[PDB]
Order: C-alpha cells, then structure tokens, then sequence
C-alpha cells in the first residue's frame, strides 16, 4: 500500500524480525523484495462451493 | 560440476545430497514417487 509495507513482510523488510515461520505464500512481488526458503507444501488456487 | 556442462534443464528431482553443493530454482512441477503394475483382463464372465 502507497509503495510502502503493511507488517509481516514489513516487519521483516525493516530488520526488526529476522524469520516470517507461518502461512506466507510464494510470488513474484514477494520474492523480489525479501529472500524465500524452499517450499515445504504444495498448495495454489482451488474452487469449492456448496 | 565438472565444467562440462552449464544448464541441466532436464527432470532433476531436488534432494539434499544434491543441493548442498549445487544451485536450484523454484519448481517447475511437483511430483511424487509411486508405485507401477499392469492390470488384468478378465473381469466378469457371462459364459459359465
């Protein structure tokens, strides 16, 4: 928001954290700005209605 | 490793003894080992 970080990531991206362990999901904007680990689940997109 | 060679762009399932001396990406795929056999023909019979 506003070229700016709104926590989690920020909090890493500002060096007051130093890991982000959770439910933090791979993209091309997120890698760009802070490194990743190997991923350890596979997961993406689904659908499921009622 | 060698010298002999500079992109390896072939199926080359990721494992530890692997990348500890060796770059990687992010996967292309997600596979999985499993196991193979052949089926059988005969079902049902409707001739006895």
């Amino acid at each position: 928001v506003n070229n700016v970080w709104n926590g989690m990531i920020g909090e890493v991206v500002y060096q007051r954290a130093v890991m982000a362990v959770g439910s933090l999901t791979i993209n091309e904007e997120r890698s760009e700005v802070v490194d990743f680990s190997v991923p350890f689940v596979e997961t993406g997109i689904s659908v499921m209605v009622s | 490793l060698s010298g002999q060679a500079d992109m390896i762009v072939a199926p080359l399932t990721i494992n530890n003894e692997r990348a500890q001396y060796i770059e990687f990406s992010k996967p292309f795929k997600y596979q999985g080992l499993t196991i193979l056999v052949k089926k059988e023909i005969p079902r049902s019979t409707l001739d006895s």
